[PDB]
């Protein structure tokens, strides 16, 4: 059990010194908001006394990072809590930590690179080798060894969704 | 050989002073 919190905590560590290292500063944005935002999901809500008002846990930060970027800082990053008042389940907890980024003069396929590069460099640097093993129905099941080796896989929505069909879809 | 006679230190146990210490470390875990 200390052992999954010490490489969760290495984990966090690591995408600090990575995204550190490309010159990303590292900020705190509201987790109280007047208008959720960020995100599709239901909101908890809070009543703040001094301000006399309801407001709002955040669902993302994306928002203010943007408007960071608007005010000048072309790259920042913020690992924090998120809330979302939804169902429990395997994969899903209401409060949980993400990190968020957002870099200018950036588009998608640099992202895809640098995503690339920051989780299989994780993976390496944690585990040793590009491939872990993982139960994904636990230890009763089979397991199977998960290849992290770059470049990832692409696909694209809407025309691979057409192959799994086996149909046309609209344009 | 002399008649015995107690050190005057008591003589349960040798001394034992109290001496300065310093708060072990645990490493880096990431280190
Ligand atoms: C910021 C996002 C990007 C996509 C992956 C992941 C999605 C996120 C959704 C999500 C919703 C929710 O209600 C509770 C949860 O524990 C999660 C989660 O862990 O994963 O993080």
């Amino acid at each position: 059990v200390r052992q999954k919190f010490i490489i969760r905590s290495k984990i966090i560590t690591y995408i600090r010194s990575f995204l550190d290292e490309l010159g990303f500063l590292e900020i705190e944005t509201p987790m109280m908001n007047i208008i959720p935002g960020g995100a599709v999901a239901k909101p908890f809500i809070t009543y703040h006394n001094e301000l006399d008002m309801n407001l709002y846990m955040r669902i993302a930060p994306e928002l203010y990072h943007k408007m960071l970027v608007v005010g000048g800082i072309d790259r920042v990053y913020e690992i924090g809590r998120q809330f979302r008042n939804e169902g429990i389940d395997l994969t899903h907890n209401p409060e949980f930590t993400t990190c968020e980024f957002y870099m200018a003069y950036a588009d998608y396929h640099d992202l895809m690179e640098i995503t690339e590069k920051m989780v299989s460099g994780m993976v390496k640097h944690i585990t040793g080798s590009y491939k872990v093993t993982y139960h994904p129905d636990g230890p009763e099941g089979q397991a199977y060894d998960v290849d992290f080796t770059p470049p990832f896989r692409r696909i694209n929505m809407v025309e691979e969704l057409e192959k799994a069909l086996g149909m046309k879809l609209p344009e | 050989p002399m008649y015995q006679v107690k050190p005057y230190h008591g003589g349960g146990a040798p001394l034992r002073v109290e001496l300065p210490t310093c708060m072990y470390r645990l490493p880096n875990v990431h280190g």
